[PDB]
């Protein structure tokens, strides 16, 4: 009950209850302007996720799949890369 | 006797002249596609890129053309 | 326990100073191999191993730039002196001040351990790709991780300094009554915060090029972008290392002239103008890389404007000594030697700032002579000026005056006869970072190698200057650290001093 | 923090000049010839030559008369 | 006791000489008292000699290490 | 592809080195330029490279 | 111990409003943990065995020491050691740290602007390179923009509110909207038709967005640690304000990242 | 009367967080540093 | 006292006094110990600062030329003026 924060408390006054609620309403107007619609579209996007497919193979251009060192520190393909898309045959 | 080299292209003003090399190399094959093979302008473009581009760059560009990895239309 | 778990700024500053002395010993040792290989044409003690020579110059340049000057000035004198000088009882974040130190022995250990791995990191202190990428193995990664840790140390220290200045000042003391050392340290902290993370970003790009097969500086990337980012860091870096030297020279010159500093607001505006212009002239290190003529034109015209505030500072130091009551001791000589020999290093920078002249002397020993003037006469003299000035306050030991003058004269003879012939070598066309040269360059290289031995012997004699101290009682001073006892207590400023304005 | 001394405005004139030159240099680069992400920019030879010659002439045309007069030095060394 | 929040916050209220110190550095008038360490000048010169030896001998060892690797 | 425009006033043999750090043998890449008259260049030297 | 608080009041507390710390062991352990994790990271780059394990061991040691340090800071904040001037010092320190991180992001986006605007002959002077399919702005990135703007406004709600329930709800809403940003970024990283080794476009995109996502994660963990301290005492002090400032900084960084990479195709 | 067992900053948890970790982590970093030094020095890179 | 507007409430005033210290009427500086460092500016130049040490039981002391005289007094509490006496507002 004799803490430093309480000891120096009267020398650092707070800068001066319904105005707080008015400010909360003012900020919540901008919150609800973009809040529910983004959550709704993101919850739609979580269910239209890894179901579509792409079969566009990419020719092995010199700027594609740089291998200045052999492989990667974790393995052969890239991280987070389920399906490589650059042609490994080329033809 | 007089020696003929690549002329100054106003389109390429910087000290790095790699783009002048590339555009002349591409204008040669565009001339070859459009205006025949023995047109004087195509020979002008050929001597123009041969005068600017290093031989290693050119041979890398024909191996990319032969492998099919050239992004030009023609 | 005391030196491992400390939260006091005075113990941490002393630890920084001892660390910086160790780094200076390492870079002195690495520099006798450079001068002992270069003494004669042909092959010396390195047996013609060029990769080992590149490793030696890279490690030596990095060590002397980052583990000697910055831990001595910014970390050593700033941490010990700033809270006493502004009247703060401690730092704003006392445990952040201990991690700002303790990230430096890991970085030094990584840098020294990269030399024993594979063939070492022979790239230069700038570490340009694709030479840094082409190095196979582990050494370059250890070197860049060492630079990352040292940059984190610097950023944490700068944050702690900037908050300690702004919020723990003595009552009544505004931003008009702080000494110029405090102003220099604050501006150095601002420069560190604005400049070091760009280097960190460039180094992360270098690791992703080396180990993740990315395309930053590569076949399909742009290698000039590395030089842009690195020198956008690196030109603020050399001003980070010289501003605390300016502050120490101001405090030393004002002390023994029995006078205040001439033009205090002009001094502060000059340091601010130096700090601001250091962020828009970085590309004078890139005149020969093939930039457009307009860019080179701007970077030529803007670099020479840095001459005006530095000249104002030098002339104000001369005006401070002017019309005073001057007593010449060992710190006063190191300041007079600073002002004399920093001017010699600064005027060659104006020559280098002109781009057409720089086409002849780029990557020659002319540049080496320039930056060993502004760093071995600018920062080393400033460091040694503070060691003899505040030494009995910091360490509790006095120094023998005769041996200190012997050390000053041996150093002054050694470093002048080392880097002055390198101007003539660089004008003639001797290139940098080479261990074998043409037969005609033998004479000035022999002279410079003779001078480096005198510099080494001067380093040896410095360890003999220390002796027992005499303690007296203070009454008055013009700065707060001279009314304290030698040594002060663990909690210096047991009561917080206040500044009272005179009444009517 | 203090009263700016009569020096500091004389410092601030070339400092403002250097800042304006830096801003103009950074601004004119995305209006230059090699900053085009296409090959079809160069197939219009009239516009590309006009743009690149305009990139040459500005900030160099101030110096053409003294380049022709060899005013390359402060003194006159023949 | 011995692990309370007050021990964390205000430290441990130790008074006097700590363990092997001959002077009180925490609460005495001087935080460094180099005239009270017994045999101080022997230890100072031994430590300075060790610092000089290591700081001048680490690059020599790194030169000898890299050249012993080639000569094999 | 960095371009340089150069015109030499007098004949002679001019020396140089490489001025960017590039490895262990950075010291040992010198440059020598031999300058001759244009009529000699266009009547004798270029006849060495006609196939 | 009982007189140690008495000694602190008599000699430090009653003289000035600033906090003086006892000796601490965590900076030394954090420094040597950085050393161990750097050795591990160097071994893990060049595919040495037991190198990734060493790097994870060092990073776990760093994280544990950082959590112990921050628990000590929260303990000292709950025994009333920090006055109002100490809390303003905390806010100023966070401002300086934010300026450092902003310059790091400026350096990161410098490379994106440089590489994207002038494609080299190695890319056959086409940006974006042929084969690379750019991620558009009229798709899931716009949903991320709306979500993160909502998180900005909800963190702005919690700064001015005085009801503890509204503050806790606004903090939880901002934390949950931040976690929805990351789980959607994971889906972008998995569905994208380019990798980090595919052109400077892929390199710059993945490095910049990865740094931004790691900052989103760190800000969300900071806001979460600020909420649990408000849950116990209904008083957070500097932990709430600094975390809201850091979250606003992340929201400001996202504006530049989106406008440069997703809109500008750089 | 202001501390629960669920509370992270409980005074009964101070020995585990502050005293045991100070020596356990102190020996773990020594062991990790020696092994990392030997691994980087005397190890062969496979990539 | 001087006007306490734009002053921090914890600054321990006496430094905000309306009195010029003379030899016959000095300024009494409170102290928690037997000695205390204070700082006096030069009356003809604000940029010049002199720090001195006052001792208990000593004659009045001047620090700068044509400046105030000061006497130290050892007290148990120093009035943190800004909430100590302007809250009293007597
Ligand atoms: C702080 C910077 C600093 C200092 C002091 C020095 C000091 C010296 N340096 Fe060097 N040097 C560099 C920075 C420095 N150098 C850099 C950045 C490079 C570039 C490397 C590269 O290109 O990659 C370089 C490279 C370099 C070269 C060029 C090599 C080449 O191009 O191949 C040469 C040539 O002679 C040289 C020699 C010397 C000599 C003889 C000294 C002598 O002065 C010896 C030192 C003597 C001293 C007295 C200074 C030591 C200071 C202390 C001991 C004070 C500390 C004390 C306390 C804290 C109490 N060093
Ligand atoms: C202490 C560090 C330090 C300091 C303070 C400086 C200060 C300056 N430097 Fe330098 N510099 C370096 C460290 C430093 N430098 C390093 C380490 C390198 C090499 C980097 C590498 O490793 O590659 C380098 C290289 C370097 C280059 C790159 C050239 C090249 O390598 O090819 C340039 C170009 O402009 C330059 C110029 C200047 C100028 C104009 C100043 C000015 O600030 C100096 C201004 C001072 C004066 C001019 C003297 C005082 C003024 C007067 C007495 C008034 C009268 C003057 C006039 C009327 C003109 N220096
Ligand atoms: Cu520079
Ligand atoms: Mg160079």
């Amino acid at each position: 009950g004799e803490t430093i924060d309480k000891y120096w408390a009267p020398y650092f006054p707070k800068p001066a209850a319904d105005e707080a609620k008015k400010s909360v309403n003012k900020e919540m107007v901008g919150f609800m302007l973009l809040g529910p619609v983004g959550v709704a579209f993101m919850l739609y996007d979580f269910a239209v996720g890894l179901e579509e497919e792409h079969h566009v193979t990419i020719p092995p251009y010199p700027w594609m799949r740089i291998r200045r060192l052999p492989g990667m520190p974790w393995g052969q393909d890239g991280l987070f890369e389920g399906h490589p898309r650059v042609a490994t045959t080329w033809p | 006797p007089e020696l003929i080299t690549a002329p100054y292209d106003p389109r390429f003003p910087n000290r790095n002249q790699a783009r002048h090399c590339f555009v002349r190399f591409n204008e040669y094959y565009k001339c070859l596609y459009e205006r025949g093979e023995e047109h004087p302008r195509c020979q002008f473009y050929q001597k123009a890129y041969q005068s600017l581009c290093p031989s290693e760059w050119v041979e890398s560009w024909q191996e990319l053309r032969e492998k099919g990895l050239w992004t030009g239309k023609y | 326990m005391r030196w491992l778990y400390s939260t006091s700024h005075k113990d941490i500053g002393l630890l920084y100073l001892v660390f910086a002395f160790f780094g200076g010993l390492l870079g002195t040792s690495l520099s006798m191999l450079i001068r002992y290989e270069l003494a004669l044409p042909g092959r010396g003690l390195l047996d013609g191993n060029g990769q080992l020579y590149n490793v030696i110059i890279t490690g030596h340049g990095i060590i002397m730039l980052l583990f000697m000057v910055m831990p001595a000035l910014f970390g050593g004198f700033g941490n010990w002196l700033l809270p006493i000088m502004i009247g703060a009882p401690d730092m704003a974040f006392p445990r952040l001040n201990n991690i700002s130190f303790w990230l430096n022995p890991p970085a030094l250990a990584l840098l020294l351990l990269s030399t024993l791995v594979e063939q070492g990191p022979g790239t230069g202190w700038t570490a340009y790709p694709p030479l840094s990428v082409q190095h196979s193995g582990t050494s370059v990664d250890l070197a860049i991780l060492s630079l990352h840790l040292n940059g984190l140390s610097s950023i944490l220290g700068a944050v702690n300094m900037l908050v300690t200045v702004a919020g723990l000042r003595a009552p009544g003391m505004k931003l008009l009554h702080m000494p110029l050392f405090v102003w220099a340290i604050a501006l150095t902290a601002v420069l560190v915060i604005l400049a070091v993370p760009v280097l960190a970003a460039a180094l992360v790009m270098l690791l992703t090029d080396r180990n993740i097969n990315t395309a930053y500086f590569c076949e399909s990337g742009d290698l000039i972008l590395y030089q842009h980012l690195f020198w956008f860091f690196g030109h603020p870096e050399v001003y980070i290392l010289i501003l605390p030297a300016f502050g120490i020279v101001s405090q030393v010159v004002s002390f023994f002239s029995q006078k205040p500093v001439f033009g205090l607001t002009g001094m502060i505006c000059a340091m601010g103008a130096i700090s601001l212009l250091g962020f828009i002239v970085w590309a004078h290190h890139m005149f020969t890389v093939g930039l457009d003529l307009d860019t080179v034109a701007y970077f030529t015209s803007a670099t020479m404007i840095i001459a005006v505030p530095t000249g104002m500072k030098i002339f104000s130091w001369m005006a401070t000594i002017y019309s005073g009551r001057v007593w010449f001791t060992t710190p006063m000589w190191f300041a007079v030697g600073f002002i004399c020999l920093f001017t010699l290093g600064g005027v060659t920078g104006v020559v280098l700032a002109n781009a057409g002249v720089d086409m002849l002397v780029h990557d020659t020993y002319y540049v080496v002579a320039h930056f060993h003037y502004v760093l071995s006469m600018g920062a080393v003299f400033g460091i040694f000026a503070g060691v003899y000035f505040w030494g009995n306050l910091i360490t509790g030991l006095g120094y023998h005056e005769g041996r200190a003058m012997v050390h000053f004269w041996l150093l002054f003879i050694g470093v002048n006869l080392t880097f002055f012939p390198q101007h003539f070598l660089g004008l003639a066309g001797m290139p940098r970072r080479m261990f074998d040269y043409a037969d005609c360059f033998a004479g000035w290289n022999a002279v410079s190698s003779f001078g480096a031995s005198i510099s080494f012997i001067s380093v040896i004699v410095f360890a003999t200057t220390f002796q027992e101290a005499v303690r007296t009682v203070p009454r008055t001073a013009t700065t707060l650290e001279w009314v304290l006892l030698a040594t002060p207590a663990h909690h210096a400023l047991s009561q917080v001093p206040v500044l009272r304005t005179a009444s009517s | 923090p203090f009263k700016l001394p009569l020096d500091a405005y004389i410092l601030m004139l070339p400092i403002t000049y250097a800042s304006a030159a830096f801003v103009a240099m950074c601004c004119r680069v995305p209006t230059a010839d090699p900053e085009t992400s296409s090959i079809a920019y160069y197939e219009d030879e009239q516009k590309s030559a006009a743009a690149a010659q305009r990139y040459d002439n500005s900030f160099k045309q101030f110096f053409d008369a003294r380049i022709r007069n060899h005013k390359v030095g402060v003194f006159q060394n023949w | 006791e011995k692990y309370s929040h007050e021990e964390v916050v205000y430290g441990d209220g130790h008074h006097g000489l700590r363990k092997g110190y001959t002077y009180d550095f925490e609460h005495g008038p001087h935080y460094l008292q180099p005239e009270k360490i017994p045999n101080f000048w022997s230890k100072f010169y031994a430590g300075t000699g060790a610092l000089y030896a290591v700081g001048l001998g680490v690059p020599l060892f790194a030169v000898w290490w890299q050249q012993s690797k080639l000569k094999a | 592809l960095n371009q340089v425009w150069m015109s030499i006033n007098r004949e002679g043999v001019f020396y140089g080195q490489c001025s960017e750090l590039c490895g262990a043998n950075h010291s040992f890449m010198p440059i020598v330029v031999e300058a001759i008259s244009p009529r000699q260049f266009l009547t004798e030297y270029v006849k060495k490279w006609i196939s | 111990h009982q007189t140690a608080k008495e000694f602190y009041m008599e000699h430090i507390g009653k003289r000035h409003p600033f906090h003086v710390l006892p000796p601490s062991p965590w900076p030394m352990l954090a420094g040597w943990g950085t050393y161990v994790s750097c050795l591990g990271m160097a071994a893990w780059f060049h595919n040495m065995p037991t190198g990734g394990a060493l790097m994870a061991f060092g990073m776990a040691n760093i994280a544990w020491t950082a959590i112990t340090w921050w628990r000590d800071c929260a303990i000292e904040g709950d025994m009333g050691m920090h006055t109002e001037v100490v809390r303003k010092n905390f806010i100023s320190g966070m401002w300086a740290f934010i300026v450092s991180e902003a310059l790091l992001f400026v350096g990161l986006l410098w490379a994106c602007l440089h590489l994207g605007m002038s494609p080299s002959v190695a890319l056959q002077m086409q940006w974006p390179p042929v084969g690379i399919e750019p991620i558009g702005w009229d798709k899931r990135a716009l949903v991320m923009s709306a979500v993160l703007a909502a998180s900005y406004y909800s963190a702005n709600v919690a700064m001015v509110a005085k009801d503890p329930k509204v503050v806790m709800g606004a903090l939880a809403t901002t934390i949950g909207l931040g976690a929805m940003f990351l789980a959607d970024q994971y889906l972008e990283y998995n569905e994208t038709p380019f990798t980090i080794t595919d052109s400077p476009y892929g390199t710059t995109f993945f490095v910049t967005t990865g740094f931004h996502g790691m900052h989103v994660l760190l800000g969300s963990l900071y806001l979460t640690a600020a909420l649990m301290m408000y849950k116990r005492t209904h008083n957070a002090g500097a932990a709430l304000k600094s975390s809201i400032l850091y979250w606003h900084f992340v929201d400001i960084v996202w504006i530049a990242v989106y406008g440069i990479i997703y809109v500008g195709q750089y | 009367d202001s501390y629960k067992a669920t509370d992270f900053t409980n005074p009964k948890y101070n020995y585990f967080f502050r005293e045991l970790t100070a020596r356990v982590q102190g020996v773990l970093l020594t062991g990790g540093s020696l092994y990392g030094t030997w691994l980087v020095v005397f190890g062969e890179a496979q990539r | 006292y001087r006007p306490l507007g734009d002053k921090e409430l914890w600054h321990e005033a006496w430094m905000y006094e309306d009195k010029f210290g003379t030899e016959e009427d000095p300024i009494i500086v409170p102290s928690l110990e037997a000695e205390r460092i204070i700082g006096v500016t030069d009356p003809e130049d604000e940029t010049l600062v002199v720090w001195g040490i006052l001792k208990d039981g000593e004659p009045p002391r001047q620090f700068v030329e044509n400046g105030e005289f000061y006497v130290l007094k050892h007290v148990e509490y120093i009035k943190k003026v800004g909430d100590v006496l302007e809250a009293i507002e007597g």
